[PDB]
């Protein structure tokens, strides 16, 4: 699409299943939905920023932008995906 | 420990033009968010995968993890 994050979604991959791998064709698919998710809670992020008269782009802001886009428990695992990774340094 | 990177995604994020500086959270709470998508994704498709002894994920069971997960689906419909 625009960014590659092939090495990535394979390093997860070995995480999830380490003895299954992914096509090129379908690796292709899975960058795409990393590209269009990223612009959405970046957008979104930014919007809600840029609103709140806003200089920074903090966690909290994408934290909202997760909220707001994601369905379902997909926003309640990654949020706690999110607050628990700055949690560290 | 992540396997996305709090750089690039640093980067991605000040190259965007989405606001004037980025906090140093941002990146790491996008960059977790990024990769617990994709292991949703991955799994769900690696699933399906070896539900049919496939030993390899391709375009299908990413489009069958996706689409009968409704909410995977009204996310990337």
């Amino acid at each position: 699409r625009k960014e590659s994050y092939a090495i990535y979604v394979y390093k997860v991959l070995k995480q999830v299943h380490p003895d299954t791998g992914i096509s090129s064709k379908a690796m292709s698919i899975m960058n795409s939905f990393v590209n269009d998710v990223f612009e959405r809670i970046a957008g979104e992020a930014s919007r809600l920023a840029h609103y709140n008269k806003r200089s920074t782009i903090t966690s909290r802001e994408i934290q909202t932008a997760v909220r707001l886009l994601l369905p379902g428990e997909l926003a309640k695992h990654a949020v706690s995906e999110g607050t628990k990774a700055v949690t560290k340094y | 420990g992540l396997q996305f990177p709090v750089g690039r995604v640093h980067r991605l994020l000040r190259k965007g033009n989405y606001a004037e500086r980025v906090g140093a959270g941002a990146p790491v709470y996008l960059a977790a968010v990024l990769e617990y998508l994709t292991a949703e994704i991955l799994e769900l498709a690696g699933n399906a995968a070896r539900d049919n002894k496939k030993t390899r994920i391709i375009p299908r069971h990413l489009q069958l993890a996706v689409r009968n997960d409704e909410e995977l689906n009204k996310l990337l419909g």
